[PDB]
């Protein structure tokens, strides 16, 4: 659920009310789509901004905590499971690579240094708060005495935690930790997560998802290095083109310059942009598909060229000047 | 058309009249290398290595033009394309093969960065240039015209390979190994390699010629023009002999030069390509541009890039 702040009396929006047991919440900004884990399902799924566009991006046994690097497209969480990891991926979730394996009990508080590119985040049983790089070669305990430290967040020079047994808010240098203070008095409850409002410019990057959903005729994750299209996680799907356009994912779907189309018929790729519908779906032709000219050098914009033929480019096609 | 050290000559093929049908082209001094033909203008090309230089002449020698100056030491060989009036030359000193536009003068390098390029020839219906490297290990390569796909047809079985012939009735490449002595024949795609049977005394050939029933060639060592049948061989005939240092044999016909192609289109010439047509298979065709330009947003149309070519220097 969200609530808007200047909205008076705001009643909590209900939102992906069917999931279980779940803590994490991340919300990507660049694309403005919802990252809620579903942790009773076992899979971390994307929502759209209202949350239409449900996909799972990922299924992991225990999800916990997440983290979004829109810039670098990757998407961080960690795994409650026996032997806990640091599991990161794309924001597509290419490549399921733990960067953490080792000394870690219960994961909570993923917290990312954008500046620093760095990897923070806090253990109640090992009552550690524990800096790594984001590939996770380096691991440095920021800080040693914490009391169930749960939530955590980063901002500035100063990393913010918060400790269940106290029930208060503590901040501490986020190089060292050496001005480990108070920030608040006992709080009634126990304070679960804190993060941080960049009311200012945050994590700004353009997103490939943009231009025509990135290339994509389902939902689109601005992962590393272009767009990563997303499918349905409820239908079965499977990534046309360069994966990009999700099919029936029924198989038989021709390769080379036979590109499939949507509906899984696949016409060729120099039929594909012929101003017409060569396949059920005129996906052959589609918009995104035929986004901008980039025609060959063979081919004008000379077979039927300037020959009364309307078979070649537009700009030939009957215009025969010899005639 | 046979070209040797003291003079270009060009001879009937009929055994009886023995007259020069092309005013004899020589120097001196003179090196004369590389030959080529065109049947619409009724000029030949060719190029002369003492004078580092290659020139254009008709056959009745009226008229003796300069082709190229700059940057040109050692052209070994010359291929025209009738169609696009596009004439292929390799220099072996910088080892590269340039094309120039005739219309224009314009030039440009195409296959460029080899070893010792020996031959050249361009087919402008099939779209393929062919080049023969007999820099050891020797290969016969295949190319677009423009260049762009470079591929070994043959690399298996090559001494030195000197000259290349295509036959446009039956479209195959006969070549000529000067290491084995023996003239091989292969598909456009190097695919039905058959030797030709053995040549009588055939110590180092250099030249070849497709005409008819009969395929000449050149010996240093003989110093003729013989003709064998070509079929297998045999009937070994000199149809002249005592030319010093014979080399290329490059042949004459009106009707090999003739027909249409990606360019001769009414209203598209050169494929409305601004310099160069360059066609290439399938009846389809790439522009080109010179050194200093370089093919536009679209690749009709060609513009200047001096950011990436700057003007080439004289000298
Ligand atoms: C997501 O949901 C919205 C609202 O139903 C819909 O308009 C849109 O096409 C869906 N998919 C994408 C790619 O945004
Ligand atoms: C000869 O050329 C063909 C086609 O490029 C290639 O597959 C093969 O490996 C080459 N072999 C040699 C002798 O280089």
């Amino acid at each position: 659920s969200y609530a808007t702040l200047s909205s008076g009396i705001h009643t909590p929006t209900v939102i992906a009310s069917g999931i279980g047991t779940a803590d994490g919440i991340a919300f990507d900004w660049i694309t403005r789509r919802i990252y809620y884990s579903d942790y009773l399902n076992q899979m971390i799924n994307s929502m759209a901004e209202d949350g239409s566009n449900r996909t799972v991006i990922a299924r992991v046994p225990k999800p916990r905590a997440i983290v979004l690097d829109p810039c670098q497209g990757y998407l961080y969480w960690a795994d409650w499971d026996t032997h806990a990891k640091i599991e990161r991926a794309t924001l597509g979730g290419n490549f399921r690579v733990p960067i953490v394996n080792s000394s870690l009990v219960m994961p909570s508080g993923l917290t990312l240094d954008y500046e620093e590119d760095l990897l923070y985040w806090v253990d109640a049983s090992l009552q550690r708060i524990e800096r790594s790089t984001l590939t996770g070669v380096d691991r440095e305990v920021i800080v040693n005495a914490a009391v169930h430290a749960f939530g955590l967040t980063l901002y500035g020079q100063y990393i913010y935690w918060t400790d269940l047994y106290t029930q208060r808010i503590y901040r501490a240098n986020k190089y060292d930790g050496s001005g480990q203070i108070a920030m608040t008095t006992n709080l009634l409850s126990q304070p679960r997560g804190i993060n941080t409002v960049v009311k200012n410019q945050k994590q700004q990057c353009n997103n490939p998802c943009e231009q025509f959903n990135g290339g994509c005729s389902h939902i689109c994750a601005p992962g590393p290095n272009g767009a990563e299209c997303q499918c349905p996680h409820e239908g079965n799907w499977y990534l046309a083109n360069n994966r990009k356009h999700c099919i029936v994912d029924n198989g038989e779907r021709c390769g080379a310059s036979s590109f499939t189309c949507s509906n899984g018929r696949c016409i060729s790729e120099e039929w594909k942009c012929d101003n017409d519908n060569d396949c059920g779906d005129g996906s052959d032709e589609m918009e995104s598909v035929c986004a901008l000219h980039t025609c060959s050098p063979t081919a004008f914009t000379y077979s039927y060229r300037c020959d009364y033929y309307n078979d070649c480019g537009d700009g030939s096609d009957e215009a025969g000047c010899l005639f | 058309i046979f070209s040797s050290q003291v003079a270009i000559r060009g001879i009937p093929f009929t055994l009886s009249t023995q007259e020069d049908v092309m005013v004899p082209v020589s120097g001196n001094p003179s090196f004369f290398v590389g030959i080529d033909f065109d049947a619409q203008d009724s000029t030949i090309f060719f190029s002369d290595m003492s004078k580092h230089m290659i020139f254009k002449q008709k056959i009745d020698g009226t008229g003796r033009e300069i082709l190229a100056a700059n940057r040109v030491e050692n052209v070994e060989s010359l291929a025209f394309d009738w169609i696009s009036k596009n004439l292929y030359w390799t220099d072996s000193h910088y080892k590269s093969i340039s094309v120039m536009r005739l219309a224009d003068k314009t030039r440009r390098t195409v296959v460029q960065y080899l070893n010792n390029p020996r031959s050249v020839v361009v087919h402008p219906f099939a779209g393929y240039l062919f080049f023969t490297d007999w820099f050891r290990p020797a290969k016969i390569m295949r190319a677009w015209s423009d260049g762009s796909h470079l591929l070994p047809v043959i690399n298996t079985t090559l001494g030195w390979p000197n000259g290349l012939a295509i036959d446009w009735a039956a479209s195959r490449l006969y070549w000529v190994d000067a290491y084995f002595d023996k003239i091989e024949h292969s598909t456009f795609d190097g695919l039905d390699r058959r030797r030709l049977g053995h040549i009588e005394q055939m110590t180092h050939p250099f030249g070849l010629a497709i005409f008819g029933e009969h395929l000449f060639f050149t010996d240093w060592r003989l110093g003729a023009i013989i003709r064998v049948r070509k079929a297998d061989g045999g009937e070994m005939t000199v149809i002249r002999s005592g030319i010093a240092y014979i080399l290329h044999l490059k042949s004459y016909d009106v009707n090999i030069q003739t027909g249409s192609n990606a360019c001769n289109q009414p209203t598209h010439p050169n494929g409305d390509c601004s310099h160069f047509c360059f066609p290439v298979p399938n009846f389809q065709r790439v522009c080109g541009c010179p050194y200093g330009m370089r093919l536009a947003s679209n690749h009709l149309t060609c513009e200047g890039d001096p950011t990436n070519e700057p003007p080439t220097e004289q000298c």
